[PDB]
RNA sequence: ACAGAG
DNA sequence: TCCAGCTCCACTTAA
DNA sequence: TTAAGTGGAGCTGGATGCTCTGT
């Protein structure tokens, strides 16, 4: 009657494998496509426009108007794509240092590689080696291009290759036709001749054609990209199963979800450079109708190529003055850098609860493994205890005395169940009389937790202990004053952190490792530092 | 011991880090964050998630401390327990047809 | 008719499950995923019939619950082609003869593969059969389910998997025929 | 959230996970940086290596290869900026043993 | 521009007034080198076929013509001879003077503008497994059916 | 070249298969590999790797040499994979000057890739019989009179053979045996005296061992050389003009090579002898000619020589040269309009070129021609050059100059040409694949008039056939072959842009 | 609304005329002003066209296409001997053809 | 964006 | 505010 | 006489501590 299917497939990640999608692959995972440049309508409702960004076909950002794709609210979708075409190819400001690299590298005439036939011969089995690391894969093409613009010649074709340098801001020049005091060669010949059309009703050409030279565009590099011979692709060391030289210049451009772009920031950083790219869009396709000169085209052409560059990086160094930024925008690398940036400020260290800070005051009444929290502090502050055969009988009665009295509880929880039935309302009594084994009771903190103690510069790992919690009512955090060598406080408006493991195996972990009596001793020479200090010593 | 393993002394610093340790992330979460990305984006290079650092952002536990060997449970249990009987399909009574 | 297939599985056995021996509590968990359900190139999966090699029982951190990779062998009916099997009626329609075979319903006897003196019915739900001397095109398969007997033809599968996001069409059939002699009821050889 | 006033909560600094590592406490150190901050689930296929919705994975046009991982969500945040950089990181997964 | 649509009568003109006396050549077939002689009309004589049937009051001058004709080089219709000025009933060049004969084009059309494939705005976004397929193609479909 | 690579695993799909394209498109794709790491980088039996190199080996379509330790590592070719589209144009072309033996010659030489003298005339014999009738058979001995007149003019030619193992290395074998060319006997038949006839398919020692022919398919293209640019010269100015072209490249065939820009120039008063004798033409005649078709700028032919009398010479690179600008022409006017085409001859020979000079020189005005300026940049048939007045190479200070690269638009133009081709070969794929429904339907109402046709065949299956449902639904099968000889025809004819484009890219490479 | 960009930088120097914006998508098809070339007819190029189809039907027939192996058969019957699809062998010249390859 | 506190 | 890579240009040897 | 491999000089791009507490 009804298919087998496996119910909970959970897997575990082996390795992320970086690479780049082709301008055909960004079609297949989006969803609309972005033609409209204003973000809200001219009436009074707050929609978006249907076909635009800020479009709720591409994820939600808020909880009142859900999403159109699937039919779910914030707290439930992952988001989801759009793409915006271009009709000028530009470049990505990322890729552009190895868009330079590869035109050192291979011709611009037949498309193939520069190497000699003995020496492809040896990379291409220095590639074949297992164990081959990334250091060995980046000396690698620093070795190929100290071959190949050693040559000038190509072996075969046989056109000229002249050297390949960057002239300005995202634009590539090539010396094809350089000029020597030597006997003129037939090549340069022919083509410092043929200009006797635009010498005629311009003046101006005659001084200036000492400097022309092959400038390469993205309509260029798009063309000469998409015939590279794939047996010579690898020999530019790209690996071809995660991207194209065809996908290093941008033809398409997906946007982001709603789920990285927030509503009311009203719009984001990253919202307002893709109204300037869509505007850019029509504003080029517009001059292409209405027949405006060539010196306007390659004008509004190049804030294309900069409205896309600091779309992604927001911090560039060459750019002009008639086309530098006037405010200050967070691009796409702003929010990947810097301390307030995602590997310093939400991944690697990440605002936690369950925690705690006050201010501290010496008490030598508890031991040397414990801490005073506040009555205040650990009302508030739970722990999960798990229902089973030992605790029913006290997580009754901490039920029974409710969040208000102080061994009580917050929170109750069923078996199979995701919410959480706040214990204030209803009755207590018949909610402890309805306790099955595998329930969830959040009882407040109480005498015999585990619990962890921080001082905020933490120099050395004893700055951070694992200390016995136990209630007193006044408002500090309290301990005995053998434990001011290792945290280095000192009781003068002073405050610490706390906090609460909620995981058995954190318990665990923090009671044994962490304990202050398996930590008397610096772990830097082995001397004692919980020891005696003034007035225990006079 | 750390400095000298590579046959050269390597710096504490982003570029004799870049020269010992591997991972992308590890890379990309110290200092020039954006030009590891878009490196390992041109290379197609795949990271291992092994390290330390990367284990943190991928919300996987370590492998250093206390995830370096494995728990099992010493359930009362038959590896490779007695099966049963085949008594139709043997090899004694199905000797193929053809030649 | 019964054929055996060899999968490999992870199974979690919960820690309230500690008590018992593992080779009784495994044995119970598959029969709960795998028992009445068709897993889709092998056919329907009735019950275990023996666990080959049970491996480890790892306990990954974040769980109390012990996983163990399981090799087993399940009994699974799937008939191979043209078995002659034996098989009860339901009922009848235009589309065909609905055969029942015990647990499982679906099989087909199409108009287009039964015998050949009668292909239509008189617009009566109920198949016919005509024969000149006895019974004259009054002949009928009777809904009460007398024993028949038939030769499965033709098998097919179908994926049936959600396709779009989440949030009844039978992934086994059967196509038979009729027109052999011997194939019929039993009644009537 | 940010402060007292906003009912924020502490923060584990870059330094205080450099003392967690240095006690070994690794269940502690997911305890705290992934558990009670912003654990979260997510369709990955293991096909192709990108993120799916709801099993139904729209690159692939299939919905035989989703998978549910145990992800923070600053991650998950950083794997869809990173596809609107053409920084595509394709993952691979496999069982969990 | 001088017009659009004055133009574009002249490019019909002047391209039948040079095919037809090449014609008389053809017709002649006499002798291949006078008949490519008798095919060359003079710079100045195709002026006073062209101002004689007064389409229009405005003045084709000799000044404008002269550019008129480089036109049908450019479809690939005429050539263009430049001989010394040894004999003419105006010499209009200084030592020189220009000729004109009318040409078939080189080569019948190549197979690719046969082929749907060469024609199409959006060839470079049709792939395989995606939205835009020979599979299902608008291109294809309408041009297999006429 | 990846439009190359998805047409070669197309052509090795319905020529060869399935499990022989992983291995051959490998080769195209990755380059020289030994055979163990073949299949590796596929995954495929090490059997398969046996069955999948021995057909591409016999076909030619790949190559070895020798390595350090004895290795054999293989390399596939791209471009004799892409001529197995041009096979029944090769088999037209020699029933021009060959007869209905030598048209079987060559298509048995090209769909077996390799055969023996013995062997080949077997089964032009064979398959011979068929067309023939009444008790008259084919004998062995006309076909090999046909055989050896094909190794005159070229079109056959032996492989590089074996070499003697006695002569040259005698004692342990090695792996890959080192095969050769010699220069003398690429066409030296051997002698024959075996003659029979042919079999008619009833149903009811060697002398050229080592010997193998294949097909010379470097000739078929020296032989569509001469009518592209025959028929260029016989379009502008006469049929007589065209037969003075032919009669100098008919003698030029055995005297230049494939890569000549000029050939052996020729005395006219040779050329007269072997004009043909039905021309009412005289010597001085002869001499009208040869004079002026080396005035016209187009220069097909060129003077190079005085001595003998008229000494005339053809050019090769720069005729190509004219066919691959009529080429790239036709394109323009049929794609972007005829008033587009104007402009992409202007500055074709007004070479550098801005705005304001291209509405004055071709009558276009001002935005009517600046639409079909842009369209051409954006669809790479023109290019700029952008000389400076600052070395900040900036936008409103600068100059603008459109200019036409031939060579760049002659690879793109082919480029396009090779997904051309693919596209046609998935749609005729696709609606054979969604339709084997009606064709098998097809098939089984045949097959009662194919099986038992003649023997106890009664005449109560003839009026049966139609009985099925398949009756309204032959309009559908009417509209696919009507599909197919429309794709499948256009398949060919883009063949005919590729090979003058391919022809003007191989004659510029020096391959140096 | 003004943006971070200068729009007298790209033009609009008059104040007025800024381009429309899209509602509604372009469909997927625009249509052509121009139409392809209709085919070169004639005896002499029909004649290619019909050997093409002449070598589909004919190499698809031949040795050289190896199918694929079959695998995963059933069981075993006494209807094979009949569908037994017969093929002939083909052996190459191993003189040619290196050792690394026998069968 | 500034001032504090340890 | 301090510090490694990248690129341009004279400076000898060698033919 | 000049081709070429390698020195020295200027330009370029990156980085600079941890948190709460308020306006
Ligand atoms: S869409 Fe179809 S007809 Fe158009 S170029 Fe692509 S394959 Fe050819
Ligand atoms: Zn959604
Ligand atoms: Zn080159
Ligand atoms: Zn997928």
């Amino acid at each position: 009657k009804e298919q087998f299917r496996e119910t909970d497939v959970a897997k575990k990640i082996s390795h992320i494998c970086f690479g780049m999608k082709s301008p055909e692959e960004m079609r297949q995972q989006a969803h609309i496509q972005v033609v409209s440049k204003n973000l809200y309508s001219q009436d009074n409702q707050h929609a978006p426009l249907l076909y635009g960004v800020l479009d709720h076909r591409m994820g939600t950002s808020e909880k009142d108007r859900p999403c159109e794709t699937c039919g779910k609210n914030l707290a439930d979708c992952l988001g989801h794509y759009g793409y915006i075409d271009l009709e000028l190819p530009c470049f990505h400001v990322g890729y552009f240092r190895a868009v330079i690299g590869i035109l050192q590298m291979i011709c611009k005439t037949c498309c193939h590689i520069m190497l000699s036939q003995e020496e492809k011969k040896q990379f291409l089995d220095y590639l074949k080696r297992p164990g081959l690391t990334y250091l060995q894969k980046r000396g690698l093409k620093k070795k190929i291009s100290d071959k190949c613009r050693k040559k000038n010649i190509c072996h075969h074709c046989g056109a000229f290759n002249g050297t390949v340098k960057k002239c300005g801001l995202l634009k590539i020049i090539h010396e094809k036709y350089k000029t020597n005091k030597k006997v003129v060669d037939p090549i340069v010949s022919n083509f410092l001749q043929s200009f006797e059309t635009a010498i005629e009703h311009n003046k101006e050409v005659e001084p200036l054609l000492g400097r022309a030279q092959e400038n390469l565009n993205p309509l260029v590099v798009l063309n000469l990209f998409k015939r590279i011979p794939a047996e010579d692709v690898p020999l530019l060391l790209m690996n071809p199963e995660a991207g194209k030289p065809s996908d290093l210049i941008l033809t398409r451009l997906l946007v982001p979800p709603l789920c990285i772009r927030p509503s009311v920031v009203n719009e984001d950083d990253l919202t307002m450079k893709l109204t300037e790219i869509i505007f850019l869009n029509d504003v080029i396709k517009k001059h292409r109708i209405s027949g405006a000169k060539t010196q306007m085209i390659m004008e509004d052409w190049d804030f294309l190529q900069l409205q896309c560059a600091l779309y992604i990086n927001s911090e560039l160094s060459g750019i002009p003055l008639n086309m530098a930024p006037k405010k200050w925008t967070r691009g796409f690398v702003q929010r990947l850098k810097g301390k307030q940036g995602r590997f310093r400020g939400n991944l690697s260290g990440k605002r936690v609860d369950f925690s705690g800070r006050t201010v501290i005051s010496p008490d030598p009444n508890l031991r040397i493994d414990e801490v005073a929290v506040p009555v205040h502090v650990a009302k508030i502050l739970t722990f999960p205890e798990k229902v089973n055969k030992a605790n029913i009988n006290f997580l009754r009665k901490l039920v029974q005395n409710g969040p208000e009295v102080h061994p009580g509880a917050n929170f109750i929880q069923q078996r199979h169940t995701q919410m959480k039935r706040f214990l204030k309302y209803g009755n207590r009594e018949k909610m402890a009389q309805e306790l099955k084994y595998g329930d969830i009771v959040e009882r407040h903190l109480i005498d015999g937790d585990v619990v962890l103690f921080n001082r905020q510069p933490s120099l050395h790992k004893l700055s951070i202990m694992a200390h016995l919690a136990r209630v007193k009512p006044h408002r500090t955090f309290r301990f005995n004053e053998c434990v001011c060598t290792p945290y280095n406080a000192d009781f003068d408006g002073d405050e610490m952190n706390l906090h609460l493991p909620q995981t058995e195996e954190a318990k665990a972990e923090a009671l044994v490792l962490m304990g202050t009596k398996a930590n008397l001793v610096t772990p830097r020479n082995g001397e004692p530092l919980i020891a005696a200090i003034q007035d225990f010593l006079t | 011991d750390l400095m000298t393993y590579k046959g050269e002394v390597l710096g504490i610093t982003r570029f004799g880090l870049a020269k010992m340790k591997e991972s992308v992330l590890m890379l990309a979460s110290f200092e020039k964050t954006a030009d590891h990305l878009f490196d390992a984006a041109y290379f197609g290079q795949k990271d291992s998630v092994c390290g330390v650092s990367e284990c943190i952002i991928m919300g996987i536990p370590m492998n250093i401390g206390t995830g370096l060997f494995k728990l099992l449970h010493k359930a009362d249990r038959d590896p490779n327990p007695p099966k049963r009987p085949l008594i139709f399909d043997t090899n004694e009574f199905h000797i193929p047809l053809v030649t | 008719m019964f054929v055996l297939v060899e999968m490999v599985d992870t199974v979690r056995i919960p820690p309230w499950q500690f008590e018992r021996k593992l080779n009784d509590s495994i044995a119970e968990e598959l029969n709960k995923k795998l028992a009445n359900k068709v897993v889709y190139n092998v056919g329907l999966c009735i019950c275990l019939f023996d666990i080959t090699k049970l491996e480890d029982a790892y306990v990954f951190p974040g769980d109390g619950a012990s996983h163990t990779k399981v090799h087993f062998r399940c009994v699974v009916f799937h008939p191979f082609l043209d078995e002659i099997l034996i098989g009860k009626i339901k009922g009848c329609s235009p589309e065909g003869v609905h055969v029942s075979l015990g647990f499982f319903d679906d099989i087909l006897i199409p108009p287009e593969s039964l015998q050949q003196p009668a292909k239509f019915d008189e617009a009566e739900q109920v198949w016919v059969w005509e024969y000149e001397t006895e019974e004259g095109a009054h002949d009928l398969y009777m809904d009460t389910g007398e024993e028949i007997r038939f030769r499965v033809v033709d098998e097919s599968f179908v994926d049936t998997s959600p396709t779009g996001p989440s949030s009844k069409e039978a992934p086994y059939t059967l196509v038979g025929s009729i027109s052999e002699p011997g194939l019929g009821l039993l009644s009537w050889w | 959230t940010e402060g007292r006033s906003r009912d924020g909560g502490l923060r584990l600094g870059e330094m205080e996970r450099d003392c967690l590592i240095g006690y070994g406490a690794s269940m502690l150190l997911l305890e705290r940086l992934m558990i009670s901050s912003d654990a979260f689930e997510v369709d990955v296929c293991g096909q192709c290596g990108l993120l799916g919705y709801s099993g139904w994975c729209h690159y692939c046009k299939s919905s035989c290869h989703v998978s549910s991982l145990r992800i923070p969500y600053a991650c998950k945040l950083l794997f869809q900026e990173l596809q609107s950089m053409n920084i595509i990181p394709r993952l691979k997964l496999s069982k969990y043993n | 521009d001088f017009e659009s649509e004055f133009v574009e009568v002249l490019n019909q003109q002047c391209f039948k007034f040079l095919q037809s006396k090449a014609e008389t050549a053809r017709e002649s077939k006499q002798n291949p080198m006078i008949q490519r002689n008798s095919s060359f009309a003079s710079s100045h004589e195709v002026w006073k076929y062209i101002c004689e049937l007064g389409i229009s009051k405005v003045e084709l001058s000799m000044e404008d013509i002269e550019t008129i004709l480089n036109t049908l080089i450019y479809d690939g219709k005429v050539e263009m001879t430049i001989i010394a000025a040894k004999e003419g009933t105006v010499g209009s060049v200084d030592g020189h003077m220009k000729l004109y004969r009318a040409v078939n084009p080189i080569i019948p059309p190549t197979g690719l503008v046969r082929a749907p494939c060469g024609l199409c705005p959006v060839f470079d976004d049709c792939h395989e497994g995606g939205e835009i397929s020979p599979s299902n193609c608008i291109y294809m479909t309408e041009w297999l059916e006429f | 070249t990846q439009a190359e690579i998805k047409l070669c695993s197309l052509l090795l799909q319905e020529h060869f298969g399935e499990i022989v394209e992983k291995i051959g498109v490998h080769l195209i794709r990755t380059g020289s590999q030994p055979l163990r790491v073949i299949a590796h980088d596929t995954g495929t039996s090490l059997d398969q790797v046996k069955k999948a190199l021995c057909v591409l080996v016999q076909h030619n379509l790949v190559s070895y040499q020798v390595h350090k330790r004895g290795v054999v590592e293989y390399e596939a070719q791209c471009s004799r994979v892409l001529r197995m589209l041009r096979y029944p144009r090769y088999i037209y072309t020699t029933k021009t000057l060959y007869s209905d033996t030598g048209e079987l010659i060559v298509e048995e030489l090209l769909l077996n890739g390799k055969l023996t003298m013995s062997a080949v005339v077997k089964k032009v014999a064979d398959r011979l019989t068929e067309t023939m009738e009444d008790g008259k058979t084919m004998d062995y001995a006309e076909v090999s009179n046909t055989f050896v007149r094909l190794a005159d003019t070229h079109f056959v030619q032996r492989c590089p053979s074996v070499p003697t193992t006695e002569n040259s290395d005698p004692g342990p074998p090695p792996p890959a045996p080192t095969l050769v060319i010699n220069e003398k006997d690429m066409y030296l038949v051997p002698k024959l005296s075996l003659i029979g006839k042919g079999k008619r398919r009833r149903s009811s020692p060697i002398p050229d061992d080592g010997i193998y022919w294949q097909a010379n398919l470097d000739r078929f293209h020296q032989h569509f050389r001469d009518q592209a640019i025959v028929s260029a010269v016989a379009n502008r100015m006469d049929q007589t003009s065209s037969e003075i072209v032919r009669t100098m490249l008919r003698m030029s065939e055995i005297t230049t090579s494939s890569s000549a820009p000029f050939t052996q120039p020729l005395s006219s008063n040779e050329i007269f002898r072997s004009l043909p004798v039905g021309y009412n033409i005289s010597k001085q005649v002869l001499d009208q000619y040869l004079t002026l078709l080396a005035d016209d700028p187009l220069e097909f032919v060129g003077k190079s020589g005085d001595s003998g009398g008229g000494m005339y010479v053809i050019n090769l690179h720069k005729a190509l040269a004219s066919l691959a600008t009529a080429t790239l022409e036709s394109v323009v006017q049929e794609r972007f309009g005829s008033r587009c085409a104007r402009i992409f001859r202007l500055v074709l020979q007004k070479k550098h070129i801005e705005q304001k000079q291209v509405e004055d020189f071709a009558m276009i005005p001002a935005k009517e021609a600046k639409d079909m300026l842009y369209k051409m940049l954006s669809e790479n048939f023109m290019s700029l050059q952008e000389i400076p007045k600052t070395p900040d190479h900036a936008p409103s200070r600068t100059f603008y100059l459109y200019t036409v690269n031939i060579l760049s638009a002659a690879r793109m133009l082919l480029h396009r040409c090779y997904k051309s081709i693919a596209n046609l070969i998935e749609r005729r794929q696709f609606e054979t694949k969604e339709n084997k429904r009606l064709l098998e339907k097809s098939q089984r109402v045949e097959a009662i008039i194919a099986s038992m046709q003649a023997t106890g065949a009664e005449e109560a299956q003839l009026q049966e056939i139609e009985e099925m449902i398949t009756a309204p639904e032959r309009q559908q099968l009417e509209t696919l072959k009507r599909n197919v000889n429309k794709l499948d025809a256009s398949e060919i004819q883009v063949d005919e842009t590729i090979f003058l484009l391919e022809s003007y890219i191989e004659c510029t490479m020096k391959r140096q | 609304a003004a943006y971070t960009f200068n729009i007298e930088a790209v033009g609009f120097s008059k104040g007025e005329k800024l381009p429309d914006v899209v509602l509604k998508p372009p469909p997927l098809f625009p249509d052509t002003d121009y139409k392809p070339v209709p085919l070169k007819t004639g005896e002499g190029e029909e004649y290619m066209l019909a050997l093409k189809q002449e070598l589909r039907e004919t190499m698809k027939r031949m040795p050289y296409f190896i199918e694929t192996p079959e695998e995963r058969q059933d069981i075993e019957r006494y209807s094979k001997r009949y569908m037994k699809v017969y093929k002939e062998e083909w052996i190459p010249d191993w003189r040619r053809l290196p050792r690394e390859m026998m069968p």
